[PDB]
């Protein structure tokens, strides 16, 4: 039916906003952004780096052995004997 | 899952059989065309 | 009403879901997926469509039909690298839009997750018909090894791998098949996906907070066209970044032999979109076990609803499951590179883990944290 | 006091939307014109003599 | 009522132009 | 299940985003392909159409194709009459039919190089380090005639002839015709026949940049304009009573 | 039996709120659930103090999430203070339907 | 009432059997043509290549 | 020519003297053991590797 | 309303048009050309794909394409000269479209 | 539109393309139009409006 | 033709057989090939 009439019941609360024209679009972008920005990575880090550390373990290692098994041709047994 | 679970139905189970059991035949019967399976033939 | 263009016509109101539509205030930059999803869906066809102005296909020509739109034609070499790469985009957002809906609960939505569902696998039919058009070596073998994995079927497959090859290999008869199939999905597509932006219209789009928002309400038009059209900018610029600067990069496949059917790349793989589906087939030893697993590889999505045990359908509060959401990804990530390996031991190995992994922390892991975080909260 | 250049702009230019389009049209134009040559230039400079341009002479008219 | 309650301040946010109280909104306005 | 050497990431003109091809290179190339490579490998999607692409006029090269044409000529395509002229004429097939180019070459059957730097996985590196590499057959390893040991082949092992070798040809100006100084024309006329698109995208790629690096910095500021009301408003709940 | 362990997940509870987001956004644990058919009816249940708490919490969060920003450090929601006001209303609302269908069921 | 329902389930009957001949013919040219499968199942070579390869 | 000089130079650094030590031994255990399954081509092939990464950079500035 | 199957899902309530629409009761068998006229597409459409699962878009080829579809592959005969006739009747069926709103009025619309 | 100056396999393969995608297009003007439809009803013999028999 | 012409499988091989002999395959290309084949369409008058 209709979007806008009929969303919900809001009582008691102010909103204030300006115009664009009065306003700049980027406030203090350089200072919000760095400590913003800090301040969640380091809150994100935490919960999602460590899977993806832990990928490239796997990979590391996982390359590693290939390359040695395989190239290792001499690995499973030696040669002398 | 556990709420649809009940002690009282199983009426409804066993007509659904029925027209389930009639639905299931159709199946057979309009498979058995598509698939022509020799012994289906022979049948 | 007079003079009020929108509901005037009645067909102009029906496109007011663009402008005056309630649009959540808070909202990450994860949704911009959605709108560039379709973005990705109206370039290929237009991109296809062109190709598909100077493309043939039959055994004899189709390598050459790619090679004359990428040499004699005139911008047909861009058409052509910009069809290539669009759809690893495609993929690379499709998995952005499931991602999100994996983390913030915006799967509540049952109905419109299941059109999602269709959604996601009838591209991964698109992608897989098309990628075989140009009828090289990669895509030839590619075509068997998955096709004939449908064999593996006990009673009918055999039979049935027959009927959809159209012959006993993949000659002529499959190639022109997968010609007309490709070029129909993406018709059909498009009403699916309008289907599901249908349902979604009914209960507006869920938050980060995962809270409603009805209290918070704001204009599409104002604020959501600009991000919209912000989000292209970015979009564009990957796909020309890749298409300009790097063509083959991300297009693994460095295939372009014309493709001999007893010849044979050791190394046959699946692009990186379907990179997870060849790996999850690897890790069993049966056929017929690969098969299932593979498909509720991707089937699985479907259950996460059912799945779902924690009070909170935001992710954003409950730490735990922000730590498997991530691995789970990072899960994916690492059978994306299984992939492309060697199918030895130390792959092997790996991947069996890795399936085992993600079905984990979708199935089980997943589902008990959100009970526990639950817990803590007294919830 | 006059405008800031902007506000000369503003009145001369944007208060009516036809203008203002008119503008962007013109604009669009002269622009496309300046960025190519500028950011051809540019690239050939980065490429001296590496590209057919600067390599036609040796067989071309004798 | 809203008559009792002052507006929060949008000195930040304002644009420096129209910043001060004293300038005129006015002469602001079509430079902002 | 041999390990495969990789190629270096070479000293390319090009490796570089907007770095570009070297036509001299190209032309030497050419040539390089055209002596040393016509007689067992083919480009089929290659036309006489150098002219701009590889600085050879169209006089240059009208002349260049009508003497192949002359000499392999439509003979070999079915062109009774046919004889010196034509430009459409794409490079001439070194052999009738496939089958023909395995029997000269004994059982192997070489690979078309119009794509062969992006059709070898590895681009322009392995294909030059292919070239150049060649070396001594390890101690205790054994090769069929055919078999020469290559330190860059999958299975360490490939049918080609000294595909290069010092004044193998001379070209027009004088450079220096190395092994190497030759497989580095080489390659380069391969990567410019493999991708002709890329060529003209690196140039492309760079006026792309630009223009969505500017259209992506007023598009954040003219979103952050339209978004600002709703980050600027600040709202305070209001007791009823 | 619970002395040790559970007192560790008291402490350990306190610590599951700070890691949730909705202790660090300010907004009670109560209103950030997932908004089903039970919770709606819940929700409706909410006397005129307690409900349009929840549209302001909303409010100034949305906002907040809008604009990238977080509360300051002084004005957070401490564990301590579990408003789970929803709780006791929400209870009912699934015993009741629980009931409904053991009514329905025979 | 009953010669009423037999009337439309005739008609249904009717329907099916043209129904699944024309699903089965649109099925049939999908599944197999007689170009390809005359080539199936027909092959034969020999004494042409040496004693010892393979071909 | 130029290809043959900048191939020796390369195997002349501190680090391609180094492991072709392991090709040396390799070759000599191999061929007086000839019977032997061991393959003297994987030795080769941390050599090869080394010579040509230093090869390329080189190997680049002397051709036209 | 609960468990109306039309009206739950908001999808099914879309295809009510079919089913509970108001429809005039005098109504010419004219009419009719309007769903033969989708009937028709659809026909159309299955058989193309079909078609066009074994055509060829060449010089050298088209001709034998069909050629072929009419020949060796199986039922592909009559699925080209469904698609063909198909066709014939599409137009025949539209041009009835156009005349009954030529007649009644229904271009008022 | 011929892609050429005559009508060789460029033009040939194009009405492929737009044969096949043009009916996949009109399929959704038929539902635009049948949308429009739905909002007036259908008109009759008598030409006059049947909404008190439908 | 076989069963469209009432030629049997045996009997239209045989007919097909000489025709591939006489005419056969190195009319189209197959060097050395002689009777057998039934997939070999009706031999063309002349090369082109
Ligand atoms: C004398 C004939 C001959 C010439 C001249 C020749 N090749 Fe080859 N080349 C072959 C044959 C035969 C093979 C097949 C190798 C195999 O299958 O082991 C081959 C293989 C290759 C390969 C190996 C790719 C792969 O992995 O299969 C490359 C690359 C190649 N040719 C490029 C070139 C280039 C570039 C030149 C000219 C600079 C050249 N060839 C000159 C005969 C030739
Ligand atoms: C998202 C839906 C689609 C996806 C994922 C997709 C993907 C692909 C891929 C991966 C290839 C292989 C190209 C290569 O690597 O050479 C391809 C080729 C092709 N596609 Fe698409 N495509 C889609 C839609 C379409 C459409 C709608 C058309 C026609 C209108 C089309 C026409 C073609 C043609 C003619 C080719 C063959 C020539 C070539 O290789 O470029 N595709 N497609
Ligand atoms: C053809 C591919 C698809 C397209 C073009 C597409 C498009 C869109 C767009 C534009 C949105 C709105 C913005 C957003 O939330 O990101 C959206 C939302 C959504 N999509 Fe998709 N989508 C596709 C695939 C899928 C798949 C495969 C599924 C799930 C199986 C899915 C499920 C959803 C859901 C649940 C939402 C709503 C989330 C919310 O805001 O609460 N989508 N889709
Ligand atoms: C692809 C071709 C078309 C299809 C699939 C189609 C479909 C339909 C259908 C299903 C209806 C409702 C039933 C009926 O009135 O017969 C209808 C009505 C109508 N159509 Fe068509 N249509 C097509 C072409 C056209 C054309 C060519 C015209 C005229 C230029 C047209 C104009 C109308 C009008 C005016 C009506 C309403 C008449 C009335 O019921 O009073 N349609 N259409």
């Amino acid at each position: 039916g209709r979007q806008f009439g009929h969303l919900t019941r809001v009582r008691h609360v102010i909103t204030y906003s300006l115009s664009p024209f009065e306003q700049r679009a980027f406030p203090h972008y350089f200072s919000k952004g760095i400590p913003n920005v800090l301040r969640r990575t380091r809150a994100c880090i935490l919960r999602v780096a460590p899977p993806f550390v832990a990928f490239y373990l796997v990979y590391t290692w996982g390359t590693q052995e290939f390359e040695k098994s395989k190239r290792k041709n001499p690995a499973a047994y030696e040669n002398d004997r | 899952l556990t709420r649809f679970l009940g002690p009282r139905y199983r009426q409804l189970a066993r007509n659904w059989v029925p027209t389930a059991s009639l639905w299931g035949a159709v199946g057979a019967v309009g498979l058995v065309w598509a698939t022509d399976w020799r012994l289906i033939l022979d049948w | 009403m007079t003079n009020i263009r929108k509901s005037h016509p009645l067909m102009k109101i029906v496109n007011n879901a663009f402008i005056d539509l309630p649009a959540p205030s808070n909202i990450s930059s994860w949704w911009n997926f959605g709108s560039l999803l379709g973005i990705c869906l109206i370039l290929q066809i237009l991109t296809g469509l062109f190709l598909a102005m100077h493309y043939t296909s039959d055994t004899t020509t189709a390598f050459s039909s790619v090679t004359h739109i990428c040499r004699d034609v005139n911008y047909g070499w861009i058409i052509r690298y910009m069809h290539a790469n669009g759809a690893s985009m495609f993929f690379i957002c499709l998995y952005m839009h499931v991602g999100r809906g994996l983390y913030y609960g915006s799967y509540t939505f049952l109905e419109t997750w299941n059109i999602g569902v269709i959604l996601l696998l009838t591209v991964m039919a698109t992608a897989f018909m098309g990628y075989v058009l140009p009828w090289g070596q990669m895509s030839f073998w590619g075509a068997t090894v998955i096709t004939n994995l449908l064999s593996a079927i006990p009673y009918i497959g055999t039979n049935l791998v027959e009927w959809i090859w159209g012959g006993f290999s993949v000659d002529k008869a499959t190639l022109t098949r997968f010609f007309a199939f490709h070029f129909i999905l993406p018709f059909i597509i498009m009403a699916i996906a309008m289907v599901h932006l249908l349902f979604l219209h009914e209960t507006g789009s869920n938050n980060p907070t995962g809270i409603s928002s009805d209290v918070d309400k704001i204009p599409f038009h104002p604020y959501y066209t600009i991000k919209d059209i912000l989000g292209a900018l970015l979009l564009i610029l990957a796909l020309m970044l890749l298409v300009l600067f790097a063509p083959d990069l991300l297009g693994d496949p460095d295939n372009y032999t014309p493709a001999n059917p007893l010849n044979t790349p050791p190394h046959i793989k699946p692009e990186w979109y379907f990179l997870f589906a060849y790996a999850i087939l690897r890790s069993i030893p049966n056929k017929l076990g690969g098969v299932l697993a593979l498909a509720f590889s991707i089937l699985i999505l479907a259950l996460i609803p059912l799945l779902h045990t924690s009070k909170q359908r935001s992710m954003m509060f409950r730490p735990l499951s922000q730590c498997l959401f991530w691995a789970l990804v990072a899960d994916l990530l690492t059978l994306t590179w299984i992939g492309g390996q060697p199918v030895e031991h130390p792959y092997i190995t790996i991947g069996q883990l890795a399936s085992v992994l993600y079905f984990l922390l979708i199935l089980v892991l997943m589902p008990t944290a959100g009970t526990i975080e639950n817990k803590l909260l007294k919830w | 006091v006059a405008p800031t250049l902007t506000a000369r702009l503003y009145s001369l230019l944007f208060r009516r939307t036809s203008t203002f389009a008119l503008t962007i049209v013109v604009g669009a134009l002269f622009f496309e014109r300046a960025f190519d040559q500028g950011a051809d230039a540019i690239y050939e400079h980065i490429n001296e003599g590496k590209l057919w341009k600067h390599i036609k002479h040796k067989y071309e008219n004798k | 009522s809203h008559t009792d309650i002052k507006v929060p301040d949008f000195s930040d946010y304002r644009r420096p132009e129209v910043l001060d109280s004293t300038k005129s909104s006015k002469e602001s306005s079509e430079a902002r | 299940s041999d390990l495969e050497l990789h190629p270096p990431s070479y000293p390319w003109s090009h490796r570089g985003l907007l770095s570009s091809l070297d036509h001299t290179s190209i032309r030497r190339g050419f040539q390089v392909y055209k002596q040393v490579c016509s007689s067992c490998h083919s480009m089929d999607y290659v036309a006489y159409r150098h002219l701009v692409g590889v600085c050879y006029t169209e006089d240059e090269a009208k002349a260049l194709a009508e003497e192949v044409e002359v000499q392999d000529g439509p003979n070999e395509d079915g062109e009774m009459f046919m004889r010196p002229g034509k430009l459409s004429d794409y490079f001439p097939k070194p052999y009738p039919n496939p089958e023909a180019a395995r029997a000269a070459n004994n059982g192997a059957l070489p690979p078309d190089l119009s794509y062969i730097v992006r059709a070898r996985h590895g681009g322009e590196d392995y294909v030059f380090s292919l070239l150049t590499g060649y070396c001594e057959p390890p101690t205790g390893v054994s090769l069929r005639e055919g078999l020469y040991f290559n330190p860059y082949f999958p299975g360490q092992a490939i049918g080609m002839a000294p595909p290069i070798y010092n004044e193998v040809l001379e070209f027009d100006d004088g450079t220096p015709a190395t092994m190497s100084q030759v497989a580095k024309d080489v390659c380069t006329f391969l990567r410019w026949a493999a991708e002709p698109e890329h060529d003209h995208r690196k140039r492309m790629g760079l006026k792309m940049l630009l223009m969505m690096g500017l259209l992506l910095p007023l598009v954040y500021a003219m979103k952050r304009h339209k978004w600002s009301v709703l980050k600027s408003r600040k709202l305070a709940y209001r007791p009823p009573k | 039996a619970v002395s040790a362990s559970s007192r560790w997940l008291e402490g350990i509870r306190k610590w599951y709120y700070n890691a949730a987001g909705f202790n660090k956004l300010g907004l009670m644990r109560d209103d950030t659930i997932h908004e089903n058919d039970d919770v709606k009816e819940a929700i409706r249940r909410l006397p005129e103090n307690l409900y349009d708490d929840r549209v302001f919490r909303i409010k100034r969060a949305l906002d907040l999430s809008m604009r990238q920003q977080i509360l300051p450090k002084e004005q957070w929601t401490k564990y301590e203070e579990d408003k789970s006001y929803l709780e006791p209303y929400l209870k009912e609302v699934i015993r009741e339907r629980k009931e409904r269908e053991e009514w329905a069921k025979k | 009432k009953g010669f009423s329902y037999l009337v439309t389930a005739t008609t249904t009957v009717g329907v099916a059997y043209a129904a699944k001949n024309v699903v089965s013919q649109f099925v049939s040219s999908m599944s197999a043509s007689a170009d390809v499968l005359a080539m199936s199942k027909i092959e034969i070579k020999l004494s042409d290549i040496p004693e010892g390869k393979n071909m | 020519d130029p290809l043959t000089t900048v191939r020796e130079q390369c195997e002349q650094l501190e680090k391609c003297v180094k492991a072709r030590e392991r090709l040396e031994l390799c070759d000599e255990r191999v061929s007086s053991r000839s019977q032997t399954e061991e393959d003297c081509t994987e030795e080769l092939l941390d050599f090869l590797h080394a010579r040509d990464h230093c090869v390329a950079h080189k190997l680049f500035n002397s051709l036209k």
